[PDB]
DNA sequence: AATCGGCAATGACCTTTGGTCATTCAGCAGAT
């Protein structure tokens, strides 16, 4: 694989797990989804654990992500991000 | 998070009217009310523009529509540092003086452009002919043009203006909010306009066309796959029930402001 | 049939009724063409005069030169003139 | 014409040292009597040198080695009226306006050098200062058309490593003082011998006959059998550079007219000049 | 008579207290 096209298939399985995730019923508890539509402030240690907890191996992806790999992922796709 | 989007908040290039040289790169969400602290009539100024033989500054252009202060404080950040930003997406982790009008003008155009802030709700503001006039030389130079999305706006003296004519306060949106509050109030949400599917009242984030006179109101999650119809963020869209076109920064605007800001709108109406 | 090409060749004709011309026995009295590459400011309406008084024709070239094309010649060859 | 190639003729740029924006274009055979002229030194200066705010004036450029005193005239007429002056070969018959600014002379300057009333004309170019030196190198170094190589460009900034600048420009002939003396010599006692060229005998009085210019070295040739030496180019007239076939050096064209002219007519000037 | 482009002068900076860099910010002379 390419170094470039093994992030390019990461970042897919991220994004698949981050949209596919069920959507609100208390609108006062936003998906992670929801939230950067909403454009809030993403921590990143927190969206990380979510990832890492069966999202990405729902989505087919067999491997825990990296905290500045999820950070890379919300700068890629404009998506205000901070850590913790 | 616990806030709505706030009404304004900028990023602003802050000029001495005695030294054109003299530069400096803040962040407000009251940019009179900085401006005077900058100028010594309000206690909070900083250090750079303490100077004496500096004063009086002035806001020659500012950035606008940040939907979060943090938002606004990392675009201020890469401004000021423009040898540390680092514009490729990274895992990573006084004030001296911007070089010139010539290289701020070159940094915001690029800023304005990388992925961190392609996708932000902004709008660039120009209040003074030749800092918008090095603006103009910069961006005719370039190869790679700005968004069309990307509104940028001036104001020049003469024919209240300035940041003295812009709304600090969510006023602008008020008739866009009016009726946002008077639909659901009434429960006259009806169903999705994408998916078709009823809206009881309180199931989850149902967002608002920002048309006068239109009442079509979806899912949050499903006006987003209407405006993208890969990427996250909308930008620009057309709402299917009237038609119009729509901004989705304002519509997160109203969405946080009926969601979390609920004492913000009942002092809004009034 | 070209009026830029039979300017070139009208030059070609100036060239060779300069350059073909005896040479100086008295060196105080040079030819045109030791005339020019001395330096010397060459009179124009001379120079017209003595390339119509046979020296064109001598070259194979009838017709009259104009003391504007004998200009247009000098100044092609850096040969410094002026008129009278 | 009567009288021989001058030993000094220029085409000069003056600027203010005042107002650098404050230009002017010149020629003299004396570079030093005209700065002193433009400064209200010496009687007989310019009308638009005459503001005494302006000076004290400086030469900052000057284009040397005119082979008349017509010609630098007519570069001077050029150089200063820029928008007149057509530089396709045309069949027609002082700066009180300033040129617009250096950059405006620089480029104006180094286009009268590339076209074909002035391209080969024995010309150099003396640059002063360092500010004016670089803006002529900024427009050479964007500019696609060369100078042709054959052209020199020296420069003489102050210090260095005494007279220096135009003060150091000769005002007579004293640079070809041996050229001269090696010249009388050899035709004053008839060792001229025969054409290096065309290998005829050349007996003394037959005709003009050019002199290497290199020292030491005897080769005499026919006036037109060193051109057609030398431009052994492209339909040209005016031979700008070329090689003795005896000696192998290196010539000028415009050297060794200034011996000819001098020993043709300008035969006082040379005794002035051996002090004979 | 008001403009005008290009210069000469000036200020700020971060100390290498002066060589950078920028500006024309209530400028400036000169030319049209
Ligand atoms: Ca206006
Ligand atoms: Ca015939
Ligand atoms: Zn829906
Ligand atoms: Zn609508
Ligand atoms: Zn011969
Ligand atoms: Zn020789």
């Amino acid at each position: 694989a390419s170094p470039t096209d093994q992030q390019v298939s990461l970042f897919r399985y991220i994004t698949q797990a981050v949209v596919t995730a069920p959507r609100a019923k208390d609108p006062a508890n936003p998906s992670w989804h929801e939230k950067m539509l909403m454009y809030d402030p993403i921590i990143l240690e927190d969206l990380t654990a979510w990832l890492n907890s069966g999202q990405l191996d729902r989505v087919g992806y067999d491997g825990e992500v990296a905290p500045g790999d999820v950070k890379k992922w919300c700068e890629s796709k404009s998506v205000c991000c901070l850590w913790r | 998070q616990c806030k709505p989007i706030p009404a304004l908040y900028t990023v602003y290039v802050l000029r001495s009217t005695v030294r054109h040289a003299s530069l400096y790169i803040g962040s407000t969400p009251n940019p009179p009310r900085r401006l005077k602290q900058h100028n010594g009539l309000v206690p909070g100024g900083a250090a750079r523009t303490s100077r004496s033989s500096l004063r009086p500054w002035e806001m020659v252009a500012l950035v606008s529509g940040f939907p979060s202060m943090v938002a606004a404080l990392k675009f201020q950040w890469a401004l000021t540092n423009p040898h540390l930003s680092v514009h490729i997406p990274s895992a990573s982790r006084p004030q001296r003086p911007p070089r010139s009008l010539a290289s701020v003008v070159a940094n915001l155009h690029l800023l304005l452009r990388v992925p961190s802030f392609a996708r932000w709700p902004l709008r660039v503001h120009f209040f003074r002919r030749d800092v918008f006039a090095a603006w103009e030389k910069w961006c005719a130079a370039a190869s790679e043009r700005l968004r069309p999305s990307l509104a940028v706006v001036t104001d020049f003296e003469g024919g209240c203006w300035g940041i003295h004519a812009l709304p600090l306060d969510y006023e602008p949106i008020k008739d866009y909010v009016a009726k946002g509050q008077e639909i659901f109030e009434f429960e006259r949400q009806g169903a999705c306009v994408v998916c078709r599917e009823e809206m009881a009242s309180g199931d989850g984030l149902q967002a608002l066309c920002t048309n006068q006179g239109c009442d079509g109101v979806g899912h949050l999650s499903c006006w987003s796959r209407h405006f993208l119809k890969d990427s996250i963020l909308p930008v620009q869209g057309q709402c299917p029930k009237c038609g119009g076109e729509m901004e989705w920064g304002n519509m997160m605007k109203e969405l946080t402001l009926r969601t979390r800001g609920q004492k913000e709108v009942e002092k809004l109406l009034k």
